[PDB]
């Protein structure tokens, strides 16, 4: 018969004798009533994981398992509400929208349903949306020491999300519940939390809710992609989702490997960046059933991993940039001396890269790259009393004060409109003849403000990157006026 | 109501019938000679039997023998009664008897994560301390790490952030010492009477001297005493002696109940372990813990998981420098070096942390130049430096002061300053004024007109 | 025919009752929630059990259910038919056209070719790689295998020898990705399905994304279609994305399998494991293979067993160090720590030789004055050694040139330089000849008359 009897718990393992037709995976449910994820099914016992508070669960108490296994909440109704890494579970309101439910274990789709990713997910920082383009359907990975702004650079590229139709996530993991709380509230007022939904597993959490909360926070997120609609979930600190994992993993008494993480840690963060991708025309019409008849979903993922003083060679770091198509790496001492979107260039990638970028990026941004990780090989001359001025003189004092431009503070996301400001003024001469570095920053500011009132045409090179054959003359107007206000 | 079945170290196995088996952390009571041996459950082993560690010492207990459950998940004595006095891990009077009438008692495994308990302010906790104020200020519910150890001050910091939240604020403050010297706790006892100051703080000791299990619990039982206090309405100061004692103590534990060695032979139950203890202390919208925590850093490897993961929860660092107390800045705080993360944001507001920011760079301005002037001459310093030599020169004589737990030490009254009136100070030193007062001017006095009138008396 | 007994991960065992126990390396299915699931005997168990590992996701599995024993090892599928498109682990069509496939068909599992049977050759091939083609050079029938950690450039290395060599090839191609991104096998297949080169390839994809069973699977249902080709056909290429990929999921089944780990946790039997799989690609008498394949090594440790075991079975070892990456040379190929048990004289000539050897010898003094440098600075070198470190350098960056699999993240054109050039150039900056030239001259280039150019430019 399908029941069963807590014989022995520790530590949130806890091992049931009976449960005949009870399978692997299965969500046992138990008193309160919590649930239990089967993990073994031994020849009579059968250990399973509590997901939540086990203080109380004793022997002889009685376990009936559910029908299916693991599944969640999805659907539409889920954002505008933070909630607990298993489901439901609400903060505040009451209720909750179903569209159905949906598998937080699931494969990722297959190779031949695919499509090569081509579109942009704008960031708002200027830094990154220029050298290190994001597209829709793409895993960035997000790596820094503690305190580099890994999690304030996340929150910014979902509240620039606040109307581009794509749809966002926000998974809190091991973190503090007054961060978590502060960062939605931030997430309202600066608008908008209405469409990002946020699953939360805060540091006091259960080992297995925290180590699970990401694949519930994802396929909450899938649901958008087989849809054939666009979404962006970012993992916040994946450390603190493996670290959680391999606290089971060694209750379980399985073996330690590297850093005594268990051989399969790889495979649990593959299996879940894994997920995020693009999916063809077909797959989502089949997946639709044939409601959605012609349209491409994807879910865009950007994952954080907090290194230790800088190694980057560690274990879990490696794993998931193995993973992912591309990283940004936040300097702990470029972060220290104010360039705060502290973005390493040189050493942080997009692979996809081109393709991920509108039409006025890439033909911009293509001069960016070079001055900046090529600025900082000739940083011996700290700006000095000069020498072989015309070339190092010039390349230098031009660089630095582009890496002033791509200096920016948090909150304040540049569209692809103030992208005027890095294409133009930049990169070809502008704004190096006259601003000097601290009029160099402010300056940009001031013309962003002479083409909001000059410039509502312009709203429709952001529609379209186009940089049309004309346009490119067109803008060089724009900015010569600029040499007229301030 | 039950027979001890194994005994190995301050691990006794105690078994039950199998209809009432012994909830997971619920304290059991055996009776071996003159003393009980109060037990914490931690396992619900196989076969109606349960795991427990001795809140003492497992020696003299004979393999079968009664032991009773209770519902009690070990609890303790909360609320205005135990200030003043001293207790144990188990809640029980360890100074010489007062006998500690209570008025309550709560358990010390409770979960005070709490949401939407939990407040939006991120109200900032004013000090007095000017050092600390401005450069590192300390946010209300938020934890601190204090490094520093002998030679420093660190207990007259520790007694004089205790009686500022006991005056200026209406609180009290807890103290727990977890897994540190004895000597230690005695010499501290007395300095706190003397300094007048015990009569505000509760405080729980479980030195290196007792069990395991009494480390690693003993936090606990001190935070709960603080979450009374927090639920009571008031703003409280939660001090824990070493905090690496704390998860060192629940590495023997762990060890002992044969758990796995995780890496560099940490228990695999740290990272969770963590985030309970500090988790509790927080500021909900009734009340707040703040916590001030002496940290260790095994071998300076700040990457070592005990710090590495204590770190990720602090909000704010205290540094005591040996060489700024050589000099006589007497807060040894170090401007520089000392972090608090609440100062970095907007959220302090754009004033205070440009002020801070501005010190951070005259006062470190003045570090690049001190070796330029060794070697070389000091004239040859252009204008505005050694104009900033000038005045930075004197911001580190400002934010010196003097404590009112230290008049027994010293004579002088010492005072107490806003965050206004640091930032007033601050500012108006270094953006020009106040020039003309002497450096003597600023050692050791309040806000800035204190100095001002320092200046007269010279 | 029988039921299951057990479920654990990947790992089931399945009792079967004497009359029909499973051979050991077989195949046998199981209905679950849904649909089919085949499971591979691994362990004939004691007492008519047997241990079998899930070809599929595991959960969803009851404790309890028929099970069908069939005699096939594996069903993959092989010949021209196999030419067209992607494959799965177990030989089916995972892209959208049901297969014509298979006139015949091939276990997954295989025997080593005979000793006597194998052949060898020195026909060298030429990679558009500057790096690769200079310092570590292969006949056709060869092992190389790219070395490299995280982010070092792994799967465009190998992007970039395929577009180069299966240009020349005119043969038929067997790309097999093994426990890599799903994202870059979708664009292989487009990007090559519009080139039209794919009736010439052929596909089979075990992804990371996929339950461990197809992973270590994969990896021979992928060369076992090579084989086929080989034991016909006489050259084929074969590429292979991260051996380490199937060594990795051996691992994360060692431990239900119930054998005791090895050194840092890896499987006893890694050493059988690599053996089996790579003794398998090899140059036949009837027909030889050419194989190129990226070897993982975890957290940048070449001496995880993984890679140190992994580099005896190899012909030519070129090793991507995350040093030199963090330069900006983009072949981030260790001219040093890379070699090729062909760099013979009598094989490559003696031009080839002596100039790969001075190469590297020039840029391992350079390694040594690098201490020196960095404590006491280059003032410190005699004229003599000055020289060396410049010459150095200058090698050091003409080792770099842009790939045109690369061109679509970064703006730099790709390159394809000779062999013949490539000794040009080297030999040349050798002997002292572009000295004049500054460093920046030589970083990002094809022929040595592009840094000439760009001399001129800047
Ligand atoms: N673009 C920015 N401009 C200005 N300040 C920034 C910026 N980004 C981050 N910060 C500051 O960085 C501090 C912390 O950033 P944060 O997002 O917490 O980094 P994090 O790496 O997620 N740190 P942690 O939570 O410990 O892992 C905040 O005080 C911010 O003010
Ligand atoms: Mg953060």
């Amino acid at each position: 018969h399908n029941e069963g009897t807590i014989v022995s718990v520790s530590d949130g393992v806890i091992r049931i004798h009976g449960l005949a037709d009870c399978m692997q995976g299965e969500m046992i449910s138990l008193p309160g009533n919590r649930y239990a994820i089967a993990l073994n099914l031994e020849r009579d016992s059968v250990g399973a994981v509590v997901m939540g508070p086990y203080a109380d669960l004793a022997e002889g108490m009685k376990v009936k398992c559910t029908g299916r296994i693991l599944e969640v909440p999805v659907g539409r109704g889920l954002l505008g509400r933070v909630v607990n890494t298993l489901g439901a579970p609400i903060d505040g309101k009451g209720p909750l929208d179903h569209d159905g439910f949906s598998a937080v274990e699931a494969i990722a789709p297959g190779v031949i349903e695919r499509q090569s990713v081509d579109q942009p997910v704008q960031t708002g920082y200027k830094a990154v949306d220029s050298m290190i383009p994001i597209g829709r359907g793409q895993r960035e990975l997000i790596i820094g020491d503690r305190q580099t702004g890994k999690t304030a650079l996340a929150i910014d590229a979902i509240i620039n999300q606040r109307d581009s139709g794509i749809k966002c996530i926000y998974v809190a993991i091991g973190q503090k519940a007054s961060t978590i709380s502060n960062v939605v509230r931030k997430l309202e007022e600066h608008g908008a939390l209405a469409n990002t939904i946020v699953v939360v597993a805060t540091a006091s959490e259960s080992a297995a809710l925290q180590y699970l909360a990401p694949y519930a926070g994802c396929a909450m997120g899938e649901y958008f992609r087989d849809r054939g609609e666009d979404a962006l979930i970012i993992y916040d600190d994946l450390s603190k989702q493996a670290v959680a994992y391999r606290q089971i993993s060694l209750l379980l008494r399985r073996p330690p490997g590297r850093e005594a993480f268990p051989g399969d840690v790889f495979y649990l963060h593959s299996r879940l960046l894994e997920r995020a991708a693009r999916v063809n025309a077909e797959y989502v019409e089949a997946f639709t059933k044939g409601e959605v008849k012609g349209k491409t979903g994807s879910l865009t993922a950007l994952p954080i991993i907090e290194t230790q003083a800088g190694d980057v060679s560690a274990f879990v770091p490696t794993n998931v940039i193995s993973i992912t198509d591309g990283q940004i790496f936040l300097e702990t001492n470029l972060f220290n001396a104010g360039i705060r979107p502290a973005v390493n260039p040189g050493i942080s990638v997009s692979r996809v890269g081109g393709a991920a970028q509108t039409k006025i990026m890439k033909k911009l941004s293509g001069g960016i790259r070079t001055a900046l990780a090529q600025y900082r090989e000739l940083a011996a001359f700290s700006q000095f009393a000069s020498d072989l001025d015309d070339a190092t003189r010039k390349q230098l004092d031009h660089g630095q004060k582009v890496t002033e431009l791509l200096k920016q503070k948090q909150y304040a996301p540049m569209s692809v409109a103030q992208q005027s400001l890095v294409l133009f003024a930049a990169e070809r001469g502008y704004l190096a003849d006259v601003e000097l570095s601290k009029i160099g920053s402010f300056e940009a500011a001031l013309l962003a403000y002479v083409d909001r009132d000059h410039a509502p045409l312009m709203q429709e090179i952001n529609q379209t990157g186009g940089y049309n054959d004309e346009i490119e003359g067109k803008l060089k107007g724009i900015l010569d006026s600029f040499k007229a206000t301030q | 109501t039950g027979k001890i079945v194994q005994v190995i170290g301050a691990v006794v196995d105690v078994e039950f019938p199998q209809d009432a088996v012994p909830r997971v952390y619920d304290a059991l009571e055996v009776q071996n000679g003159n003393e009980r041996l109060v037990l914490e459950v931690q396992q619900q082993l196989g076969g109606g039997i349960v795991r427990t560690i001795a809140m003492g010492s497992s020696d003299g207990l004979r393999r079968g023998l009664d032991v009773k459950d209770l519902e009690h998940p070990i609890e303790v004595p909360v609320g205005e009664a135990t200030l003043g006095r001293i207790m144990n891990v188990l809640g029980e009077p360890v100074d010489m008897k007062g006998e500690i009438g209570e008025e309550e008692r709560w358990a010390i495994h409770r979960a005070a994560p709490s949401y939407e308990e939990l407040s939006n302010s991120q109200e900032l906790l004013e000090t007095g301390i000017k050092v600390i104020d401005l450069m590192c200020p300390f946010a209300k519910g938020g934890k601190v790490g204090l490094f520093g150890g002998a030679g420093v001050g660190k207990t007259v910091n520790m007694m004089e952030l205790i009686r500022n939240i006991a005056i200026e604020h209406s609180g009290y403050s807890v103290f727990a010492g977890v897994g540190e010297r004895t000597r230690e706790g005695n010499d501290f006892y007395h300095e706190m009477t003397d300094s007048n100051v015990i009569d505000k703080v509760s405080l729980v000791y479980g030195q290196m001297n007792e069990p395991p299990g009494n480390r690693l619990r003993v936090a606990l039982t001190g935070l709960t005493m603080a979450e009374k206090f927090r639920d009571e309405g008031r703003d409280v100061l939660l001090f824990v002696d070493n905090i690496y004692r704390y998860t060192l103590a629940g590495t023997e534990v762990s060890a002992l109940l044969g758990r796995m060695p995780s890496a560099v032979g940490y228990q695999p139950t740290l990272a969770e372990e963590m985030g309970v203890l500090q988790e509790r202390i927080t500021s909900t919208k009734t009340g707040s813990i703040t916590s001030v925590q002496a940290v260790y850093v095994p071998a300076d490897d700040l990457t070592d998981p005990s710090p590495a993961t204590t770190f990720a929860h602090l909000d704010a660092t205290v540094v005591l420098s040996r060489q700024i107390a050589s000099l006589g800045i007497y807060p040894a705080v170090d401007p520089l070096d000392s972090t608090s993360r609440q100062l970095d944001p907007l959220v302090v507001g754009q004033e205070h942390y440009d002020t801070a920011r501005g010190v951070q760079s005259i006062l470190q301005r003045y570090q690049e130049l001190k070796d330029i002037i060794a070697i070389l001459g000091m004239d040859e310093l252009s204008e505005e430096d050694k104009l900033v030599v000038a005045r930075a020169r004197k911001i580190q004589r400002f934010l010196s002061q003097p404590f009112f737990v230290a008049e027994v030490f010293t004579g002088s009254p010492g005072k107490y300053v806003s965050l206004k009136d640091t930032i007033r100070g601050f500012k108006g030193i270094m953006e020009g004024e106040y020039d003309h007062l002497p450096e003597q001017a600023f050692y050791m006095v309040g806000s800035i007109e204190e100095a001002v009138e320092k200046a007269k008396k010279l």
